[PDB]
């Protein structure tokens, strides 16, 4: 595709209306290229509307439409669509179009708009006629499994994923979906099922999946209590052995690389696997996986500052969707060494999420950051501020009374006293300041009648 | 180690007001990770760039891991393993001037790093808390390695 | 439709209730906000601008939601801390404090006649206080977990109580029996509200939804595609002809029920918009969010 590329551009540079070049250099971008061809799908559409005014075929209109599609513009792949039925006569209007390929491909496309625009009855009406078309295609049933996934209802996912292996039991996709259904609900056996029924015809790139899944389900055990245990049977070993087998194939999917990479952080190798997070940090953009191992790194380094930034990064490119645990990911490592002259800001922070969220689970950390209130209400001795913080504090005992049902309980048990304990003196000493500062502004008030 | 500061930037533009000299050229850049702005001056005849490339920067005060501050005198043999071996293009130069977003009372929030690579100008304009390691009248080296 | 009047800096911090009346009871000139600085404020609408009339210092974190009597020229305003306050709104001073304490508190609804306050708690259960004393009257338990959202009906007939697993409750306010449990929801539904007639019942989930629901036989109304994301406030104009919507994809949009068309989407916010309300006259549009700013959107 190289050489084909380098005789498209001789084509169109021995002659500017190759009507055959720029179809076929619009194909292979539908085909492959969604980063650089665009440019190109500008190339392509510019000369073809000119070839749309003398002629309307399918093909041109179609290809200009899936242009318009993966290049983002959806209002315009839309129209191609529609004029590919409407205006492209030889699609079924008095002609018979192959395959139905002209048609219900159009009826994928838009009907993925339908998919992307949240037009979930048009997306439904659209696969609806594709499978009217023909009964074929369960791809179409992989969409409808995924939007009915997404309405979270995920046993209507599963029936159409069971119905798109009704319409192909050798089907690596539906036996994808199935497994990342059954590792979402933490079902390892369910997934390795899933996976040797997948394996056996296939592999590259439909099983590194199985491979990444099976390593991330020792992973999931790696980060729990049971990993001990775990760590009896070496399932690291065979973690780092299967990343190894991965990434000898792959040269583009980082997200082995970063497996890899977790996998030598959780051992004592994490120096290196930082190295290797600047591997993959030298790689593309737009995967939250590498900015949350930068940060992990940083976290386990003890770097809380760089840990932060990456955690700021990643909220800046992610916060937009469901990412509401990400915040206590980010608030659970400024306590890593017993830190608590970093949270200051971070009591704000760490309650701010939403006007609509649980609040019982993070109180711990809540306590972690309101005896940081309970340092510096102890050194400041200016009035106005210590008997608020004192009455925080009683709310901070008031959250220990839940933090009570664990060692954190018999640390809190002793700081609740011993700070109300220091707090009885100490707010005769800051009432006993603001006495002072009244004495000394009275004593300026006479020098200036004076 | 040694590492003032360390991110990648894309080129955004080149020397917008025409070219002054035909050997250097004042490129602009942004960055992705930490989002700052540089303004530098490398000369195009033994390390050319174009719009839109990107690389990666170290700015940083020695050229050995082992972090030993040696001088500002040039030895062309030193059999020591060099942090210069990994990237391309590499300059030395000293910071002349720390500009700030302080005020009367408060801190600053932005600084603005102004350093003379022999004559070859840098400005370096993020945020306080990246901006830290850097005093005036400090010895370093420049670093650059374009990637792909 | 359009922006009328930006307020910017209004809060130093972010914004995350909002809230106005609907009569002409010194409620309909009035805009209460609950910021995460910890602090109410009462704002003065007239004169095609908006003024500061009060900053209500009370609380000791950031206020979760603010509501309005539409009886009454008083507010109410929850907090973190599960500290209610009482404000009355014409001396700016507190009427009550009901410590609802340690955590098991949160957002408010006055009923139309003002005469009960409704919450929900982590237990489960929907918290009626009376709001002649601040003292809990009763509890009304339709067991499983926690209660995000709850609204009366402004005619003081139903409860509808809204949880974060996607438990819809309708409750009969005159003797306290539980009338419906409706789940077309397994989401957070962190917004509903019935109409002004008392007909329809709008649900905001986090699902990209927003959700039409009968409330007088329990079943499905209708589904009305809205935001791509989390929708997280809808709103009724008083006279049941329009209804507003805000979602965190950071956009507002109004909505034509009776086409079911977008008849105008606002941008104007760059932040998370937590909180809608229509005017007690219904030609404004009063919106807060993340972004410090209290939004007008004028209305014909």
């Amino acid at each position: 595709r190289d050489i084909a590329k380098g005789h498209l551009k001789k084509v169109t540079e021995q002659y500017p209306d190759d009507v055959e070049a720029w179809i076929e250099l619009a194909q292979i971008l539908e085909q492959t290229d969604i980063q650089g061809a665009l440019s190109a799908y500008g190339t392509a559409t510019r000369i073809l509307q000119e070839k749309v005014q003398a002629d309307v075929p399918p093909e041109i209109l179609n290809n200009v439409g899936a242009l318009h599609f993966r290049l983002g513009n959806l209002g315009e792949a839309k129209k191609y669509f529609l004029a590919s039925l409407d205006r492209a006569k030889a699609e079924a209007e008095h002609d018979e179009h192959y395959y139905n390929a002209i048609s219900v491909t159009t009826s994928y496309n838009l009907a993925r708009l339908y998919e992307a625009m949240c037009e979930f009855h048009e997306a439904e009406k659209l696969y609806k006629n594709i499978l009217r078309e023909h009964p074929n295609y369960v791809d179409c049933y992989l969409r409808l499994g995924a939007m009915a996934r997404d309405k979270g209802n995920f046993y209507e996912a599963s029936d159409w994923f069971k119905e798109a292996l009704q319409i192909n039991q050798d089907h690596p996709d539906a036996w994808s979906l199935i497994g990342n259904l059954h590792l979402a609900k933490q079902e390892w056996g369910p997934g390795q099922k899933k996976f040797e029924r997948i394996l056996k015809q296939p592999s590259t790139q439909s099983d590194t999946y199985s491979m990444l899944a099976l390593g991330n389900v020792w992973l999931q055990t790696l980060h729990q209590p049971t990993r001990d245990r775990e760590k009896e049977k070496r399932h690291q070993d065979r973690a780092l052995a299967i990343y190894k087998q991965v990434l000898r194939n792959d040269a583009k999917n980082l997200y082995a690389a970063n497996g890899i990479g977790a996998v030598l952080a959780h051992k004592g190798y994490f120096r290196e696997a930082r190295d290797v997070f600047a591997q993959v940090r030298e790689a593309t953009a737009d995967i939250s996986d590498v900015w949350l191992n930068l940060a992990h790194i940083y976290v386990e380094q003890k770097q809380y500052i760089s840990a932060v930034q990456m955690y700021e990064n990643c909220l800046r490119k992610f916060y937009k969707h469901q990412n509401t645990e990400v915040v206590l990911y980010l608030a659970r490592a400024l306590f890593k060494c017993g830190k608590l002259q970093e949270c200051k800001q971070t009591l704000l922070k760490a309650r701010h999420v939403a006007p609509s969220d649980t609040v019982l689970m993070f109180n711990v950390a809540l306590v972690l950051q309101r005896l940081a209130t309970s340092v510096l209400k102890d050194e400041k001795s200016n009035l106005k501020e210590v008997l608020n913080a004192v009455k925080e504090l009683e709310l901070a005992h008031r959250y220990f009374s839940y933090l009570s049902k664990l060692a954190l309980a018999a640390t809190e048990a002793r700081q609740c006293s011993d700070l109300l304990s220091q707090a009885q003196y100490h707010v005769a000493r800051a009432r006993k300041q603001d006495e002072e500062e009244r004495e000394l502004r009275a004593k300026q008030e006479q020098e200036k009648e004076l | 180690a040694g590492i003032l500061f360390e991110d990648i930037f894309d080129v955004k533009d080149i020397d917008p007001e025409g070219k002054k000299f035909d050997r250097v050229s004042r490129l602009h850049c942004e960055s992705e990770s930490f989002k700052m702005d540089l303004i530098l001056d490398v000369n195009i005849q033994i390390y050319p760039v174009d719009l839109g490339d990107k690389f990666r920067l170290v700015i940083a005060s020695t050229l050995y891991e082992d972090g030993t501050l040696d001088d500002g005198e040039y030895n062309p043999t030193d059999d020591r393993p060099s942090r210069a071996d990994q990237f391309e293009y590499v300059m030395y130069g000293k910071v002349y001037r720390i500009e700030g977003d302080e005020t009367s009372t408060e801190a600053a929030t932005r600084l603005s790093a102004y350093v003379s690579y022999g004559g070859l100008l840098m400005r370096l304009q993020g945020d306080a808390n990246n901006l830290h390691g850097f005093e005036v009248d400090s010895r370093v080296y420049l670093l650059m390695k374009k990637l792909a | 439709y359009g922006i009328l009047f930006k307020q910017e800096q209004a809060h130093d911090d972010a914004i995350w209730s909002v809230a106005w009346g609907t009569n002409k009871k010194e409620n309909s000139e009035t805009v209460v906000t609950g910021s995460l600085d910890d602090l109410v404020k009462v704002w003065k609408w007239r004169d095609e601008r908006l003024d500061l009339q009060w900053s209500l210092e009370g609380h000791q974190l950031g206020v979760v939601s603010v509501d309005i009597s539409h009886t009454l020229p008083i507010a109410a305003s929850s907090s973190l801390d599960a500290h209610i306050r009482l404000w009355d709104l014409e001396n700016g001073k507190q009427i009550k404090s009901i410590d609802a304490g340690p955590v098991d508190a949160w957002t408010l609804a006055f009923s139309p006649d003002s005469q009960y306050l409704a919450t929900g708690t982590h237990v489960g259960k929907v918290n009626i206080f009376g709001v002649e004393s601040g003292k809990k009257e009763y509890s009304l338990d339709t067991r499983g977990k926690f209660i995000l959202s709850i609204a009366y009906s402004p005619d003081g007939k139903y409860l509808a109580s809204g949880a974060i697993d996607g438990i819809i409750n309708i409750f009969d306010i005159a003797t306290g029996k539980l009338l419906h449990t409706l789940e077309g929801h397994a989401m957070p539904i962190r917004s509903l509200t019935f109409s002004p007639d008392s007909q329809l019942l709008v649900t905001a989930s986090d699902d990209g939804y927003i959700k039409i629901y009968d409330v007088q036989h329990a079943n499905l109304a209708g589904t009305l595609s809205g935001h791509a994301s989390w929708v997280l406030n809808v709103a009724f104009c008083p006279d049941d002809t329009h209804f507003v919507s805000s979602s965190s994809d950071k956009s507002v949009k109004v909505w034509d029920v009776g086409t079911r068309t977008c008849v105008h989407t606002f941008f104007d916010h760059q932040d998370q918009v937590w909180g809608v309300k229509y005017n007690g006259n219904g030609s404004k549009i009063v919106s807060v969010g993340d972004d410090q700013e209290i939004h007008i959107y004028d209305c014909p």
